[PDB]
């Protein structure tokens, strides 16, 4: 769903900025210049890498550097909060279960279609899952995005398909009307609290756990971060918040999952071990395949546009009808009476 | 009767249904349609301050009966429309006439025989909209349809001062600050009651041991019933030498001083059951595409909330209480958390009074009196779990038919979800037919008992997930449901699922809340997040030390031998000479247990490995359960016993084997498991799942490698970062992060070279 | 045989129809017919090629052991206790009804005893039998000397590292490993010539006399008696001792008044409990209650008046899966030496595992399948005088170390505990374990705890336990060994097995193998040996969830372990097994492959599947030694199957059509009185457990010639149960239906249970329909009623004219069964019940028809049907149709 939160000290606002260069040291994780938080971080993962993949600092996601991030300093006491990723999807955004044949089935889940191809008959060296992602930025950066999904269905050419309409989205319950709405109630908003933390050691920084301090008055030092809690303010600083997103103005239509064969999802050379640890040989197996993910069963759904509104579909064992149109003369059967 | 082109097909957000493919003797389609017209001003139905919701909801249904039309037309095998079926408007409605053996009288060109009179309750079914359709697997021309009030579609288009969020936005006139809503102040030692603490063991039994030390001994805990009519003779788990802060009044969960306009359901479970127009309905019907009498009704059933709520487990009468009871209740209330396993401070969607009961008071047990021996007895409950309007329509949708029966697995919840409110499918309804389809019956049951047979052998994914349970159904699984369908010969379920709460299994030391604001806010319902957060510096030595034991080092000057901060480097070494002083002497009895003078410690995985509701190799085994999730936090799909789902009886019977202990003497020697009683049947329902799946068929750090391989949808870039000195690092996996070194110097300094 | 045999009591077998009615005059006193006296009862019976084979044993039997001379085991001729147990072959002599007549009668004689054997037997000592009412704390025995006390002595483990090379304990990290358990306190141990007591200690750590025979009878027996007096309708306190006399009678212990008979007698009486029959042999084995030390291979050719001899298990080598697994068991049997004198045990005289707790026994094709639990056998120091291990059993955990390379083969061949103690308690870093963390100057040495000095002068004799535990020592490793709770700390946590405690044993025995056994048993002079090479063993602990409150994360031991055991046993540490039964899969196998067969057996907490290769009648194996011997699969019980009292097992049937096993529990088998002498009042009713196969079976298609996943079974409590009725019999008519015959008060009643999607429920209308037989053998027919025969309405005669069938002749119509199905409309009583019309020519112009209708058992009945040759005369109608042409 793309909605793992990130921990922040610094926003894109005047004198509040954090830099891609001369302020982060990927080669020196032993010291504060590696910017590892040591408190308030999401478990299992790493915050600065997640911020880089989101592109909150550097030109990775936008035509100019947004300068949003986290820094560890040895000169003073400091404050932070979690913020959202910029995306408004949620785990309740699950659509139709569809069955493809005697053993394979899948469903829509937000911007993805997922397939559980091997669950009925497992095999060695197969990962058991396939995934297809939507591409349209006008859907992915929407404020209530699942309202644009019009349904998912099996089709008589042998693939699952889905419908979308970028004209179906609507505004939040109010337009702020008269005051500065910092807490805009919306599907990725939360009342994240201040964390307040002592100065980091300049060397041997991570030899002990990092120590928090009384946060009960800390909000006064971090007003830029409190404004950045609302996803629309994140999107505005990332350049996604208005018509600068570009692409299709309308462009509703049909989406389809990636092509598949009996070899799809076979990863037998990345599975098992005989020299090292299994994740590391799978990492070697993935590194040459980063540009060729479709044979792993991972990729983007293909898409075609339609004219007018999309409202829904109705289905038959021979054909699928869109808005109830698409019927034919049944030309192979005309001569029988 | 005949087709009207002004109605157009549509998809409901809650189940994503829009058409059924008919199969067998006469193929084609049924599909939902609605009127195309714009400018639906529902806000014109004005709401006064002096009255309840029911007359407003009936005025909205009466308004929508004028402003819109809805229908379920048939189509042929190529999609040509045949007849209209606007259920609010169709001419001469009738049930089908029967022979003496229950069979409907029929001849394909004539169609069915019609009795000339409508089914039961026709005067209140005619306002409802159909939202899902299915076909009988074994009976010809026989179909089933599910219907709801039109507000179950229009819920987000109703006016905002009645369809509110569970949290207020505020005017922000003093500027915004997220700390102003949080109850935050930490508890303290009682200035007039310091002496009631656990006693130190004055002499400790030898047990054929030999070693000795200078350190202070283990602390005794004792419980026994005595002879008095309303008191124990001892009850050391119920001691209370800590008390809450005073900061312009006492800090506690007290809903009436926080919620000035408390959020509440559109209707209560006891309203929806009795106001027959507001409950959901299923009907059977008969259809043939080319007959004179082409369509007519069978029978009508109410999807009555009481047929689900009266099938909730006995503990769901007291969601503020759990099988650990008094010490856990006090430790949660001292940390300002939800007590029990399901209270409305986190989960208001299942309670008839919503936020107005968001408190730890009167848990169905006697607590907070002047004597620890007087606390700890069963009494009348203040608030049971219900099925109010919002949770009710999230439990509606996703149908299937099996034998002489049909089911409702509930939706994804997009009928009734709001940005701070998370209603879900909490179980399954079944409708069953009898006397050769002359009669019918209706029931439902929660997923909490139906999933009770889950074990580690039943998945090809990762092991030990927070999906386990025991003789008390205090774990409460619920889902956003993708659907139920036949995968060849196998009946399969899919969706997203709630685990147990993984974010609060580690637990704070009592004083430090003012430097841990997010970790308390995540328990308070103020932050509705289910992700695990790194916080180890403030945790206690174990989650399960009783509140009478904590106050043994208020200075920290001994590093709290029985209870201290979780740092991993300064754990007490058991060595082998050490154990005789710290554990290898303190034997328990049928009335005596101990708290050890040992500095336990460990990070997040060791916390979950000991106190999460983990799966195991045998059912009903999980003695520890923490709390239940805010939202779905797992993928889920499963293979079901379609036979057992057909064979199980309509009514589940629980008994005293599922009750909490009546007083604390029965809690001290508490039975972990029991055989079903002769009248009860709950143990039959445990085995409806054959197999389940949760993600890729990958083991250990290999799964974190898949997490790094997939692209982020906001930019098309994989979290592994490798497809382009001073290059960036990955987030989930540890490969190429930091530097390599040999583990030969760690812990035991052995086996590493070969195993 | 279209019938079911029902044991009405200890002497009488009656034949029943599928209509749950006795065949008239069929009821037969098989004891009287065997020309046996009124003291004999039926133990077990079986059908082989249509004849009935019966095992009979006598309540009057008295066996003796005299350690001198050498016809050491014999019956007691004086009085009237020369009452050996018999197998008898009966044939049905009539073709109408049942007249059992006797064919062949075989006496089961007492074992020969070699010189070598009688030297072990001299000082062989045996634990008092486990019962219903035995507690975790009854079993528990006082902890013996540490390895480093035995050797170095009273003195120090500051010298443990200086000294362990001079006692062949090089690199041994376990000075505090236990050498075993004391025989001065606990469960009574007794020689073959002595008697077990009726009293069991509540805390055997304190309250028994163990093997202190002499001490029991002059001190502690009066205490037990005053504390736990037999009922006499007395009542006492039961503070220190249960009184299990009635629980004892229940499991087949015999008595002169209030005293049990000698051990050798109870051994013989138990030994003759189960039977199986092949073309060439009768094999007879013991019950699940006492250890058995011998089994019978009778040659069916045996002359009329012969004395068939039992083969000793001490003379029967099994394959335990790998040679090491044998060594583990044999090493712990006792001390071997050329250097010692008069110090005789099973190991020192080159015998193997001497005793099994046998699950039961069956035949498929010409093969005997058995299974059971290795009965604990260890050495014990019977020395007299400063012997440190005096009056001590010599036993140790043999549980695989933590560092063991994983994969089954490695686990069970790990050198850990092979020749002596190694296991106790270990606190590496801060991670407690009972099992050695590793198994460096060189490799770790284990040694047998008899100090090198006393090696010449020491007296290590053999004992046998009442259970599958070798080691009763009241330390934490004992609980973990018994409950299956030792685990490694690697990236899989595969559970660390013992190879001496809780060891299950099964095999398939060929007719040549039974031929050696008969050869061992007839051997002149010395002990001849038998290899059974189609066997395996498996660590099979009792489930840990049958206990409470075990400490981890005052370690809990046997004397303090808390039982919550649902399956009718007080104790939650000693495994049990009952009702082994084999069966041919009815599911077709690919042509040119032979029919599949398995067996199943119940153990505490689960069903076990034994799997075979019909090709060469072998245990199923696969190529990899990583996956575990694929001959065995364990499927755990749910709450419902766990709740059944396994000590009430009555009988197990297999049905070849359904491919399903039926396990019948009868609560009338419960003893009269508790260990506290409280009347037992839940002794009414019964229960059925249905076992089916699960998985991919051998030889479905080219893929299933090779298998690397063991087929398994599934036990389901079916719904057929009662806490009110007294059972007579359960007839599994079909997958869809069972008939129960019971008495509410004192007359027999027929209930029909109908399978509803895997769950059986009573059908009261079908019960009433079937039970309404009006004294006939089968349910009444009524024209106007949907009864057991459904309902048949005939067409009017006017159908012939209307359909122009008058132009057809009688012979045409009579050879056109689809035309004559149009002469009636049928209403089935149960789904998919079928019926046809049989036609009979009556004249040139007319015929009659008469329905042929399926009953509950899937079989068709009509006017001419018989059971056992007796016409049923059910009462189907006949209906003339007339007006057909002659051509
Ligand atoms: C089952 C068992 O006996 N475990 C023993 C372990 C085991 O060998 C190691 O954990 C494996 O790595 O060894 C212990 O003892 C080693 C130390 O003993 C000290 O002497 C103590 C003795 O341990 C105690 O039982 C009685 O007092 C003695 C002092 O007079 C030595 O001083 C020290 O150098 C070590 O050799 C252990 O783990 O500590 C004991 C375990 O019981
Ligand atoms: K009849």
């Amino acid at each position: 769903l793309g909605t793992i939160p990130v921990l922040i000290n610094k926003s894109g606002d005047s004198n509040d900025q954090f830099n891609k260069d001369s302020e982060q040291k990927w080669d020196k994780t032993e010291t504060n210049e590696g910017n590892l938080p040591g408190f308030g971080e999401v478990n299992g993962l790493y915050n600065a890498a997640l911020l880089h993949t989101y592109g909150f600092f550097g030109t990775n996601t936008n035509s100019t550097d947004p300068k949003i991030g986290f820094k560890a300093d040895s000169s003073s006491s400091s404050s932070s909060t979690l913020v959202g990723s910029g995306l408004n999807w949620t785990s309740q955004d699950v659509g139709n279960l569809v069955v493809i044949n005697d053993t394979s089935f899948g469903f829509q889940l937000g911007g993805w279609f997922i397939t559980f191809t091997d669950f009925i008959r497992p095999r060695t060296g197969y990962l058991g899952i396939t995934l297809s992602s939507l591409q349209d930025q006008t859907i992915i950066w929407a404020d209530q995005p699942w309202t644009s999904f019009k349904g998912s269905y099996l089709d008589s050419d042998g693939t699952p398909k889905s419908l979308w309409d970028p004209t179906a989205l609507k505004s939040l319950p109010n337009s702020s009307t008269t005051y500065d709405t910092n807490p805009t109630l919306s599907p990725s908003f939360q009342l994240y609290q201040p964390n307040k933390v002592k100065a980091y050691q300049t060397t041997n920084t991570y030899n002990k756990l990092i120590e928090p301090v009384d946060a009960t008055s800390a909000a006064t030092n971090m007003t830029s971060l409190l404004k950045l809690l609302t996803t629309k303010n994140i999107k505005a600083k990332l350049g996604k918040g208005t018509a600068s997103s570009q692409g299709n103005n309308n462009g509703g239509g049909v989406s389809q999952t990636i092509n598949t064969i009996t070899t799809t999802g076979n990863i037998s050379e990345g599975l098992k071990e005989e020299t090292s640890i299994q994740a590391e040989t799978l990492k070697k197996f993935f590194d040459s395949k980063q540009n060729n993910k479709s044979e792993i069963g991972i990729g983007d759904s293909t898409f075609t546009k339609m004219d007018g509104k999309l409202t829904g579909v109705v289905s038959t064992p021979l054909v699928n009808l869109i808005n109830g149109q698409g019927a034919t003369s049944d030309s192979d059967t005309e001569k029988i009476s | 009767q005949a087709v009207d082109e002004t109605l157009t097909p549509w998809t409901w957000n809650n189940n994503n249904f829009s058409s059924l493919k008919i199969t067998g003797e006469n193929p084609g389609s049924f599909g939902l349609v609605r009127s195309q017209n714009d400018n639906l001003n529902i806000s014109s139905v004005t709401k006064n301050s002096s009255d309840d919701n029911l007359k407003y909801l009936n005025a909205v249904e009466k308004y929508l009966d004028g402003q819109q039309n809805f229908a379920i037309r048939r189509y042929d095998n190529n999609g040509r429309a045949l007849y209209d079926i606007n259920l609010a408007k169709m001419e001469n409605p009738s049930t089908v006439q029967r022979g003496l053996n229950g069979e409907p009288i029929f001849d394909p060109f004539k169609g069915f025989g019609l009795t000339g009179n409508a089914p039961t309750d026709w005067n209140e079914i005619k306002g409802k909209v159909p939202v899902e359709v299915v076909q009988s697997p074994h009976s010809p021309n026989l179909y089933f349809v599910l219907l709801v009030p039109k507000v179950a579609l229009e819920y987000h288009n109703l006016n905002n001062q009645v369809v509110k969020e569970s949290l207020e936005v505020k005017a922000t006139q003093s500027s915004f600050n997220p700390t102003q809503r949080l109850q935050k102040d930490s508890p303290v030692k009682d200035s007039s009651k310091q002496g009631e603490k656990l006693s130190e063991t004055t002499a400790s039994s030898m047990s054929s041991g030999m070693a000795t030390s200078t350190r202070a001994k283990a602390l005794k805990v004792e419980v026994e019933r005595g002879s008095q009519s309303d008191s124990l003779l001892k009850n050391d788990f119920a001691k209370k030498p800590l008390k809450h802060k005073n900061s312009s009044g006492e800090v506690k969960l007290e809903a009436e001083k926080e919620f000035t306009e408390a959020w509440k359901p559109l209707l209560t479970t006891d309203q929806i059951a009795r106001e027959k127009g507001m409950g959901a309905t299923v009907v059977s019907f008969y259809d043939a595409p080319y007959s004179e009498n082409h369509t007519a009704f069978g029978l009508v059933d109410h999807i009555d909330p009481k047929k689900m709520v009266e099938n909730y487990p006995p503990s769901w009468k007291t969601p503020k209480w759990n099988h650990h009871g008094i010490w856990d209740y006090n430790a949660r209330n001292l940390l300002l958390q939800t007590t029990g396993f399901f209270n409305p401070r986190r989960h208001p969607e299942w309670f008839d009074e919503g936020q107005a009961k968001a408190d730890n008071t009167s848990p169905g047990f006697k607590v907070g009196d002047t004597d620890h021996k007087k606390d700890g007895f069963k009494k009348n409950s203040s608030s049971p779990i219900a099925l109010p309007f919002e949770a009710y329509f999230a439990n509606i949708g996703n149908m299937v038919a099996i034998g002489n029966s049909v089911f409702i697995f509930g939706g994804n919840g997009h009928a009734t979800k709001m940005f701070t409110t998370n209603p879900l499918s909490i179980g399954v309804f079944r409708i069953k037919y009898t006397d050769n389809f002359s009669k019918s019956s209706v029931t439902g049951w929660p997923y909490a008992v139906l999933f009770g047979g889950l074990i580690n052998p039943q998945t090809n994914g990762l092991k030990d997930l927070p999906l386990g349970t025991n003789r008390w159904f205090e774990y409460v699984p619920r889902m956003a449901v993708s659907g139920v369908k036949w995968v060849g010969n196998q009946l399969v379920l899919a969706g997203t699922l709630t685990m147990g709460d993984t974010a609060t299994v580690p637990r704070l030391k009592y004083d430090q809340l003012e430097k841990h604001l997010n970790l308390v806010a995540q328990g308070q319902g103020l932050l509705r997040e289910d992700l695990q957060i790194f916080t180890p510096y403030g945790w206690a030595n174990r989650p399960d030390i009783p509140v009478g034991a904590w106050l043994q080092d208020e200075m920290g000057s001994k590093f709290g031998p029985h209870y201290f901060l979780n740092n991993p480097d300064i754990q007490d070494n058991v060595n082998n000479d050490t154990v005789e002083a710290l554990i290898s002497s303190y034997k328990n009895t049928d009335k005596l247990k101990h708290v050890y003078p040992y500095r336990y410690s460990g990070l997040y995985a060791w916390q979950l490995f000991n106190w999460s509701n983990k799966l195991t190799n045998t059912p009903l085994s999980a003695n520890f359960v923490n709390e239940n999730s805010y939202a779905p936090n797992s993928l889920f799909a499963a293979i079901l016993n379609e036979d057992l789902l057909t064979g199980l009886s309509d009514k589940i019977f629980y008994g005293k084997e599922n009750e909490f202990a009546e007083n604390e003497a029965d809690r001290f020697n508490q039975l972990l498991s029991l055989n079903p009683n002769p009248n009860t049947n709950w143990a039959r329902y445990l085995n409806v799942v054959q197999r389940f799946t949760t993600g890729p068929n990958l083991d250990s750090s290999t799964f974190d490698q898949f997490l790094d391989f997939l692209p982020w949808i906001g930019n098309g870039k994989p979290f592994s970062n490798s497809p382009s000195s001073s290059t960036p690092l990955p987030t989930f996996s540890n490969i190429n992060v930091g530097v390599k070194s040999m583990i030969t110097q760690h812990l035991n300094k052995e086996n590493t070279r070969w195993v | 045989a279209n019938t079911f045999l029902v044991k009405e009591d200890s002497k009488n077998v009656t034949a029943y129809t599928p209509f749950a009615t006795p065949i008239t005059d069929s009821k037969s006193d098989l004891v009287s017919l065997a020309q046996l006296d009124s003291s004999y009862q039926i133990a077990d019976q079986t059908i082989h090629n249509t004849n009935l084979f019966v095992l009979f044993k006598s309540r009057d039997v008295k066996v003796k052991y005299e350690s001198s001379g050498s016809n050491n085991i014999s019956f007691d001729s004086t009085s009237q206790g020369e009452k050996p147990s018999y197998v008898v072959e009966f044939t049905n002599s009539t073709n109408i009804g049942i007249k059992w007549t006797m064919v062949k009668k075989y006496q089961l004689d007492v074992p020969n005893v070699s010189s070598d054997m009688n030297q072990v037997l001299k000082n062989l000592i045996l634990e008092q039998p486990l019962t219903k009412y035995t507690l975790n704390s009854s079993l528990a025995k006082e902890k013996g000397k540490t390895q480093r006390e035995v050797h170095l002595g009273s003195g120090q483990a500051n010298q443990w590292t200086s000294q362990r090379n001079q006692h062949d304990l090089n690199n041994n990290p376990s000075p505090n490993a236990s050498t075993g358990f004391k025989l001065t306190t606990g469960n009574a141990y007794r020689k073959l010539s002595e008697s077990w007591p009726i009293y069991e200690p509540i805390d055997g750590t304190k309250q028994g006399k163990g093997k202190d025979s002499s001490g029991w009878s002059s001190t502690e027996e009066n205490e037990a008696k005053n504390d736990a007096p037999s009922v006499s309708g007395s009542s006492g306190t039961f503070n220190k001792y249960l009184n299990t006399k009635q629980a004892l009678e229940s499991i087949g212990i015999l008595f002169d008044d209030q005293t049990p008979r000698n051990v050798i007698t109870q051994l013989y009486y138990a030994s003759t409990s189960k039977l199986a029959v092949t073309n060439n042999h009768i094999v007879v084995m013991g019950n699940s209650f006492l250890p058995s030390m011998w089994y019978w291979v009778v040659e069916r050719s045996a002359q009329e008046n012969a004395s068939n001899k039992p083969t000793w298990f001490a003379n029967t080598n099994l394959d335990w899966g790998e040679d090491k697994q044998k060594q583990f068991v044999e090493n712990q049997l006792g001390y071997k030496e050329t250097t010692s004198t008069n110090s005789h045990n099973f190991h020192s005289k080159s015998f193997t595992q001497p005793a099994y707790l046998i699950s039961g026994i069956d035949s498929v094709n010409d093969q005997i399948i058995f299974s059971g639990f290795k009965a604990g056998s260890v050495g014990y120091d019977s020395s007299s005088s400063s012997s440190s291990t005096k009056d001590q059993a010599l036993a140790w955990s043999t549980t695989t170390s933590l560092d063991s390379k994983t994969g089954y083969k490695d686990l069970v061949t790990n050198d850990t505990g092979l020749n002596g103690p190694i296991n106790g308690s270990f606190s590496i870093q801060d991670t407690f374990s009972f099992v050695v963390p590793y198994s460096t100057t060189g490799p770790i040495k284990t040694a047998y705890p008899v100090k090198k000095d006393q090696k010449s002068t020491v007296k290590i004799n053999s004992l046998i336990n009442a259970t599958p535990l070798n080691s009763y020592g009241d330390e934490g490793i004992g609980v973990f060994d018994a409950l299956g709770l030792n685990y490694n700390f690697k990236s899989n946590q595969e559970r660390l097995p013992s190879r001496t405690d809780q060891i299950f044993v099964y095999g398939i025995v060929s007719p040549n193998e039974l031929r050696s056994a008969k050869s061992s048993a007839d051997s002149t002079g010395s002990d001849t040996k038998v290899n059974w090479s189609n066997t395996q063993s498996r660590y099979l602990p009792v489930p840990y969830n049958y206990s409470e409150g075990i400490i981890d994360a005052s370690v809990t031991t046997f004397s303090g372990l808390k039982s919550i055991a649902p399956d009718g046993f007080a104790n939650s540490i000693a495994n049990f097994s009952v009702g082994l039964k084999a069966g041919i899969d009815p599911n077709p196998v690919m042509s040119g492959k032979k029919a599949n067969y398995g067996a199943v057996v119940l153990t505490r907490g689960g069903v076990v599947r034994l799997n075979f290769n019909p090709g060469n009648d072998s245990l199923l194996s696969t190529t990899d030694n990583n996956i575990a011997p694929i001959s065995f699969s364990f499927t755990p019980f749910t709450a419902a199957e766990s709740a059944v009292d396994l000590t009430t097992f009555k009988e197990v049937t297999y049905n070849q059509e359904s491919g399903l096993w039926s396990y019948i529990f009868d609560s009338s088998l419960k003893p009269s009185h508790d260990g506290k002498q409280t009347p037992v009042t839940d002794n009414m009713g019964f229960s059925v457990i249905t076992v089916s196969r699960t998985g991919i079976e051998l030889n479905q298609d080219q893929a299933t010639t090779t298998l690397d996943v063991a087929p398994s079974a599934l036990a389901v409590q079916s719904g057929i149960q009662s806490t009110t009725q007294t059972l007579t019999g359960v007839l599994p008519l079909s997958e869809e239906f069972s008939a129960v015959i019971a008495k509410d008060s004192d007359q027999n009643k027929i209930d029909i249970y109908k399978n509803n999607n895997g769950l059986f429920e009573i059908d009261t209308q079908l019960s009433n329909s079937v039970a309404t037989n009006n004294g006939g053998l089968a349910p009444s027919y009524t024209e106007n009623r949907v009864d057991a025969w459904g309902k048949v309405e005939f067409a009017d005669n006017s159908v012939l004219q209307a359909r122009n069938l008058v132009d057809k002749t009688v012979d045409e119509i009579i050879n056109t069964p689809e035309i004559l199905n149009s002469f009636f409309r049928f209403t089935p009583a149960f789904e998919d019940q079928k019926a046809t019309l049989v036609a009979t020519k009556q004249s040139d112009t007319s015929l009659s028809v008469s329905p042929r209708i399926q009953f509950l058992d899937g079989n068709f009945y009509d006017l001419n049907s018989t059971i056992a040759g007796v016409p049923l005369n059910i009462g189907f109608p006949s209906r003339v149709f007339a007006g057909f042409a002659a051509l």
